[PDB]
């Protein structure tokens, strides 16, 4: 099915501009299916695009391959872990040796982790472990073909990300303990995301909630796909219009600060009402230090309120509750912020994300199938400086 | 009466996540897309773009294994 296609320096400089121009850290997949007569990484074609890159003076970051798990499938061609190590030692010695001798290397972007992942993803760190800088793998709760609007509302669904992370973990700790993991590519459904799903309000679940538990288990960065592109997982549509998942990610990175806490509901049922709590974002110019940001997932069929624990519970919060623009529902590709359509004011101008005072001492409404977030404001909680 | 106490732990930061934690892709595909040159100079998809600064971009996908530099193709 797959075949080789060339890129030209033209498609490079296009690539790297967009994420300067941007202010994005490029991190580009160099081809693994590149192999000499006894199957070892023939690396003569990256050496080709590091000199290229190094005249330019292109600051990017490296991968090699992606999902090696599957490339005797994609292309009846199988590299074990152990090999796919070794490559990635003959990478780092064409990185140091290059003009760029400090580039960062990030791999090696398995799937999610089967019994045959797993072992892969351990020979590969105990081989090449040591020349990573963060362990990539990838993630996706649904075959985009049979995924259901059930299935994305489904918090038995949303829990299964949790055992792929404890498995991850496992491996990591079994091999390069400490090491840095990050999905590096990650969405609801793969096979390019479920038609009239993956686009709209309710994909927010599961991308809200995956954000809420990669920061909580211990991953240090997630890879969304995609930002544009073939696949209705799309942020931004054909048009270049940003979809609710765009939305919800912006009040994310405005809100939500480095520094993870927990939260949790009191009471044996833990499944629809999902809360997470971190350090406000510094740089968000209305807050201060101490302050908290808490978001939550309401996957009930009715309203929830929501009650914070002493010393909080008289605060100020700023509430900023996402809800679809009708008439489509959950199924709706338009999103409200506290009743306000979410649009760009122009092509070159993102609009306010204007908060909702709450009254000092009220509970924090969440209604049937929404998700918000929620800032205490003078929280003065010292862990957040 | 669908009231819901939280719990929260405060006492020290359990996790510290990358100021880059959200980030994005762009699929190895899209190099494949004859417009990717128009699609990525779009101002409004980069003024988007620059709206989730700071943030990784992965160029990668499974076509990442299926593509092969040409220095000599315009
Ligand atoms: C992860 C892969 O790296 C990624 O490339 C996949 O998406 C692309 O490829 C699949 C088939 O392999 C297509 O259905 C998608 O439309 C592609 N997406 C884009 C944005 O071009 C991805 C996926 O299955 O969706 C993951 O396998
Ligand atoms: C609404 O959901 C019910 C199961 O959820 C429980 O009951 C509702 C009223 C809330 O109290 C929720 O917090 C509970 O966990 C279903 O039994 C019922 O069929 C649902 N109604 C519809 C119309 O789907
Ligand atoms: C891709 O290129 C390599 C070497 O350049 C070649 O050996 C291989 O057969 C090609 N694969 C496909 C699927 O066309
Ligand atoms: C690696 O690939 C290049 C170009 O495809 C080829 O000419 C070279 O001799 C290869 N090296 C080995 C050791 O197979
Ligand atoms: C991994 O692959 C190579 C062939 O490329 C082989 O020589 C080696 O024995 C394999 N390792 C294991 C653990 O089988
Ligand atoms: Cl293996």
């Amino acid at each position: 099915k797959f075949k080789n296609s060339t890129y030209s320096r033209s498609s490079v400089d296009v690539l790297y501009t967009f994420a300067n121009c941007s202010g994005l850290d490029l991190i580009f997949g160099l081809n693994a299916l590149l192999r000499t007569a006894d199957l070892q990484w023939n690396s003569s074609n990256a050496q080709l695009l590091l000199d290229y890159c190094s005249s330019k003076g292109y600051n990017i970051s490296w991968e090699l391959g992606n999902e090696p798990n599957s490339f005797l499938k994609k292309a009846d061609i199988f590299i074990n872990g152990s090999q796919l190590g070794e490559d990635f030692i003959q990478l780092h010695k064409l990185l140091r040796k290059s003009t760029f001798k400090n580039a960062k290397l990030y791999g090696p972007d398995v799937g999610q982790p089967r019994r045959k992942t797993a072992k892969m993803l351990k020979s590969f760190l105990k081989a090449g472990g040591e020349v990573i800088d963060s362990v990539t793998w990838h993630h996706y709760y649904l075959n985009g073909r049979t995924a259901t609007r059930e299935d994305f509302l489904n918090p038995d669904v949303l829990d299964i990300f949790i055992s792929s992370v404890q498995k991850v973990f496992q491996v990591v700790e079994s091999t390069r303990p400490g090491k840095k993991v990050w999905l590096g590519e990650t969405s609801s459904a793969y096979g390019g995301g479920a038609p009239l799903l993956s686009d709209t309000f309710a994909a927010g679940f599961m991308w809200l909630d995956k954000l809420g538990l990669s920061a909580r288990m211990g991953i240090e960065v997630v890879m969304r796909q995609v930002f544009f592109g073939a696949g209705n997982y799309h942020l931004v549509d054909e048009n270049f219009d940003p979809l609710p998942d765009y939305w919800l990610s912006l009040l994310f990175k405005k809100l939500v600060g480095t520094k993870v806490l927990m939260a949790s509901v009191q009471g044996s049922k833990r499944r629809k009402l999902r809360v997470y709590l971190h350090c406000t974002n510094t740089d968000n110019p209305r807050y201060k230090e101490g302050d908290l940001t808490l978001y939550a997932i309401n996957l009930h069929n009715v309203t929830k309120y929501l009650r914070l624990p002493y010393p909080f519970s008289n605060k100020q919060v700023d509430k900023y509750l996402l809800r679809p623009l009708g008439p489509h529902g959950l199924l709706s590709k338009s999103v409200q912020l506290n009743g306000l359509t979410l649009k760009m004011v122009d092509d070159q101008t993102l609009p306010p994300l204007m908060e909702k005072p709450l009254r000092p001492g009220s509970s924090l409404g969440l209604p049937a199938f929404s998700y918000s977030f929620f800032v205490i404001r003078n929280a003065k909680v010292a862990a957040c400086i | 009466q669908d009231v819901v106490d939280l719990d929260f732990f405060t006492q020290e930061p359990l996790h510290l996540v990358s100021p880059s934690f959200l980030s994005v892709t762009i699929d190895a595909n899209l190099a494949t897309d004859p417009r990717f040159l128009i699609l990525l100079g779009s101002p409004k998809l980069r003024t988007l773009a620059r709206g989730l600064s700071p943030a990784y971009l992965r160029f990668g996908g499974t076509k990442t294994d299926f593509l092969i530099f040409d220095p000599k193709k315009e």
